[PDB]
């Protein structure tokens, strides 16, 4: 459970990007 | 940052 943690905490309404745009260059 | 997946759900990190 990644992208639920880092846009269903904040951009729970908001078009899933940090997901790897945010979260995504660590994982890169 | 990494906040959004330690601190807010200890899924990815202390699960992980």
């Amino acid at each position: 459970k990644y992208e639920i943690t880092t846009i269903h905490n904040l951009f729970r309404k908001l078009t899933h990007r940090l997901f790897r745009r945010n979260f995504g260059y660590t994982l890169r | 940052v990494a906040r959004g997946w330690k601190r807010k759900c200890p899924l990815f990190g202390k699960g992980g």
